[PDB]
RNA sequence: UAAUGCGAUAAUACGCAUGACGGUUCAUUUUUGCCGUGUGUGGUCACGGUAAAACUUAAGAAUCGUCCA
């Protein structure tokens, strides 16, 4: 079923047709370096929960670590999650990082009525989708990638996955 | 404020790469010359034989020779017509250019296939074709009368009527009929001359 | 040898049925509707088999492969419809759960020409000048395109490393060629391998 | 700025080649249905006739351009076609469609662009 | 009719030098060769007595009519720099091609450029940027430094006295720079290299 | 649509020329996912859409390269 009427059907002006970003369904890009924007964002740009296509992949290394759920990461918990998979795996380990916090987030100090606009930036997020792949390591072994796995699944709200290259 | 450009390199094809894994075999002139003759459209006889490879002289006068066999079995329509054009304004060209290794056959063959064909003639294809010839030696020495009789049935019709080359062609015919070859052939020639030397 | 059922024709939402019995749809392309009766065919094939494909070989190591189908009768498993050679193409995964979904085949004679990624390989990695200085090898590419014959399908592409030093690169020109296949596209000078020690400036 | 389309039973189209131009008169019935073309001459025809008594140097000329024009007069005047609408596209700018137009003007046919 | 109206470059070019350029470097097609498509001759602020990027457009009509007597055709004024001004330029060009333009190239190689001091060779070509139809294109880009070595401004010394410099460029469609520097070499033009 | 197309004097009388190989740009609804509406203890439900987004194997057409296997 679409809603629409007859005249609609004929002579709509919705000439170059978009689909909304919350229902696409093409990958998310790789992330980039561009500077974090000061424009204020609507929370609905924080949350995609629509699934990852059914023919999803490693793209550059042999493991990864992947999510089963869609969740919303702070840019606080991707630094720790950095950290703990630096000092796990090794110093001579290739990382590739997936993801990146980019959309802001704003709140109101303590003691103020609701109302007279909206509040100011206050910290960054990034949605996850189920069956995206967040990490990929190459230049290690797979047990190696277990350790890397079990030790940051105590710091993520969402369960994590292994995914293997072959 | 002006941007300048890099032409990107060059790509060689690695060796030992096949160009292609389908069986495509060499062709050698006898083939060539064979699935010429062998056409019975002017749409084949224009694909059968094209590239700077095999479109060659000898091409040219076997498309010339066919195209005259077809012209007069057949009677066509203006699509096939514009393919006959295409075919004769292409072969002479090439001729023009390759003349000078052209073999006696081929040269006594494309005397009669201009003779034959309706269309203007080139720019001097015919005169050139008899300087070559006029030594008086290879005509001579063609053994296949074939080419004999081509050579003086297409110069009767052309009306040239050469005293010295008639001369030599007279005896040359005679004895092809007699012996049986090429007798329609010798035969149109000799009463075609034997006219004129009564007119 | 892979064991496949014939289907009645359904719609789209009717898959799901399958699967939870046990059985993956699939799709064989490459037939000729003039003699054979469809240029495509559709069957199920049980899910226990078709794990053990991928486990033995590898999803995208099993396109460089030829499988025997035999089809069946569902009811009677002693009714033989006939049998095909195939090569795997591709195959549909849930990304959350990792399970099959759908199965894209294609019927390759013996004397056909088909596209194939084939996956690269290394030898005697471990004995070079490289590894021993304290650097590795990166493979840049993991698979590529070779035009192959259906009677010679390369398994995988085998690349020695056991010369190769530091800032020392494989390119698409010094790659294997085996007998009856060439390459495919014209992007050559590509980087496949590379003997380096950076790792990413991460 | 485009203006609205009107239907007109007789138009006039030239379609410039390399070689040749060409003209055509096709009478319609309704925008729905295929016209019945009633006149259509070319370069090629003007060339082959002027060739035999007036040498001309290629159908792309203004002897062959006028002599076009002319053939084209005199079969509207024995179908009883005295005014036509022209149906104006990228060929229509050509040097040569111009210079036929032109002198059907002059000979007497009302040609109309609106 | 005691005039000069044919071009002595031009038939050296299709008549000489082109079969030869051909037997040097093959190519699969005819066309297939270095070609000389136009050559440009600027007079800018910089290069005249004049102290000033943007001039009135009276204060280079002598520059424009230099450049005539040279070329044997009128010159344009420059665009303006912007929309704000109108009635100032910022110099004088001339495009050529065709006859004309050989006919400026064999009397400034055969006697200007001789007599010029320091002159060893052209420099080297530069490669533009493909334009929409993507044909690549090389540019050689010279400088004259002294305007009064031409017999044409000796009529009125005085009023030509101000004249001192110009630039000229030349465009070269070729598949290779060493293409470009053959047909250079073939125009009787020494190369700095 | 060979009364075609393209061209480096580019004009069209002259030049290349409709085949063959190679690389690019465009069917059981290919069948899976996904989306919409209705109903719903939040899915052992129904129908439709994707010429809006991911995803298969071809065959053909348009240029381009080429002494041709």
């Amino acid at each position: 079923f679409r809603r629409r009427t007859w005249p609609a059907v004929c002579g709509s002006l919705h000439i170059w047709k978009k689909m909304p970003w919350r229902i696409d369904q093409a990958p998310p890009p790789m992330p980039d370096s561009k500077p974090l924007t000061r424009l204020r964002a609507k929370r609905y740009e924080g949350i995609k929960k629509v699934v990852m296509p059914n023919s999803t992949q490693l793209q550059f290394g042999l493991y990864g670590i992947r999510s089963m759920e869609s969740a919303r990461l702070k840019d606080n918990t991707l630094e720790a999650i950095r950290r703990t998979i630096r000092r796990k795996i090794k110093k001579t380990g290739r990382l590739w990082i997936m993801i990146r916090a980019t959309v802001p987030m704003t709140k109101k100090p303590l003691g103020i009525r609701m109302g007279k606009g909206k509040g100011s930036i206050d910290h960054y997020v990034t949605p996850i989708r189920p069956g995206q792949i967040l990490y990929e390591f190459d230049r290690i072994s797979r047990p190696i990638a277990l350790q890397a796995l079990r030790a940051i699944q105590p710091k993520l709200p969402c369960r994590l996955g292994l995914v293997e290259w072959s | 404020i002006e941007e300048y450009y890099v032409v990107p390199p060059a790509c060689p094809p690695p060796p030992h790469n096949p160009k292609t894994l389908k069986y495509v075999p060499k062709l050698n002139r006898t083939q060539i010359i064979a699935r010429v003759y062998e056409a019975k459209t002017p749409t084949e006889l224009e694909n059968s034989a094209l590239g700077k490879k095999f479109f060659s002289e000898f091409a040219a006068v076997a498309k010339l020779v066919r195209l005259s066999q077809l012209r007069r079995a057949n009677v066509y329509n203006s699509r096939d017509d514009a393919m006959c054009v295409s075919i004769y304004n292409t072969s002479v060209r090439v001729a023009d250019k390759l003349l000078h290794l052209s073999s006696d056959e081929e040269l006594c063959g494309l005397i009669w296939a201009l003779s034959q064909l309706p269309y203007p003639e080139y720019e001097n294809l015919v005169d050139r074709s008899l300087q070559i010839l006029l030594e008086e030696d290879k005509p001579l020495k063609t053994g296949s009368s074939l080419a004999v009789s081509r050579a003086a049935a297409g110069l009767a019709s052309l009306g040239r009527w050469d005293a010295s080359t008639w001369e030599v062609l007279v005896p040359l015919l005679r004895k092809n009929v007699q012996e049986g070859k090429e007798v329609e052939l010798s035969n149109l020639a000799l009463g075609l001359y034997d006219a004129r030397e009564t007119v | 040898e892979l064991t496949a059922y014939a289907r009645t024709k359904t719609k789209k939402s009717r898959a799901k049925y399958l699967r939870e019995d046990g059985n993956i749809p699939t799709v064989i392309h490459g037939f000729d509707k003039a003699t054979c009766g469809f240029h495509n065919l559709n069957l199920c094939i049980p899910e226990k088999e078709a794990n053990a494909m991928v486990r033995k070989y590898g999803r995208n190591g099993c396109a460089a492969r030829v499988v025997k189908v035999k089809v069946v009768d569902h009811a009677n498993p002693e009714k033989v419809f006939g049998y095909l050679r195939t090569r795997p193409c591709s195959l549909a995964i849930t990304a959350t759960s990792l399970k099959l979904e759908l199965m894209h085949l294609q019927y390759c004679p013996q004397d056909r020409l088909v596209d194939v990624r084939v996956p690269i390989r290394l030898i005697n990695d471990d004995v070079a000048p490289g590894v021993k200085k304290g650097g590795w090898i990166s493979v840049k590419q993991r698979l590529v395109g070779y035009q192959c014959r259906g009677n010679s399908i390369p398994p995988h592409i085998e690349v020695d490393a056991k010369h190769l030093r530091l800032d020392d690169k494989v390119l698409k020109r010094d790659l294997p060629i085996p007998k009856g296949t060439r390459l495919l596209g014209c992007d050559f000078d590509a980087v496949v391998l590379h003997c380096t020690t950076d790792v990413g400036k991460e | 700025p485009l203006k609205p389309l009107v239907f007109r039973p007789l138009k006039l189209f030239f379609w410039a080649t390399n070689r040749h131009v060409h003209a055509k008169v096709v009478r319609f019935s309704s925008p729905f249905n295929e016209g019945v073309p009633v006149v259509d001459i070319s370069t090629f025809d003007a060339f082959n006739k002027l060739k035999g008594s007036a040498p001309v140097v290629a159908p792309r000329s203004l002897e062959c351009y006028k002599e076009v024009a002319k053939m084209v007069k005199e079969e509207t005047a024995r179908q009883n076609i005295n005014e036509v609408t022209l149906h104006l596209n990228s060929h229509a700018s050509d040097r040569g469609v111009r210079e036929v137009v032109r002198e059907l003007k002059n000979l007497g046919l009302l040609v109309k662009k609106v | 009719s005691s005039l000069h109206l044919t071009s002595r470059y031009h038939h050296m070019f299709y008549n000489v030098l082109y079969r030869e350029m051909m037997l040097k470097a093959p190519k699969t097609k005819v066309e297939q060769g270095p070609h000389l498509e136009s050559i440009t001759l600027t007079i800018k602020t910089t290069d005249t007595r004049l102290d000033k990027d943007i001039v009135d457009k009276w204060e280079l009509l002598l520059f424009s009519l230099a450049l005539e007597h040279i070329t044997g055709e009128p010159a344009a004024f420059l665009p303006p720099p912007n929309r704000h001004v109108a009635n100032k330029s910022a110099g004088v060009t001339v495009t050529l091609k065709g006859e004309k333009m050989f006919n400026f190239l064999e009397k400034l190689v055969y006697t200007i450029l001789p007599n010029q001091t320091g002159f060893e060779g052209v420099p080297q070509p530069k490669t533009l940027v493909p334009g929409p139809d993507g044909v690549v294109k090389r540019v050689v880009d010279f400088g004259v430094t002294n305007l009064l070595l031409y017999p044409d401004f000796e009529e009125h010394f005085g009023v030509f006295e101000p004249i001192r410099s110009m630039q000229v460029r030349m465009m070269i469609r070729s598949d290779s720079d060493e293409s470009c520097n053959m047909l250079v070499s073939g125009l009787l033009v020494p190369q700095l290299e």
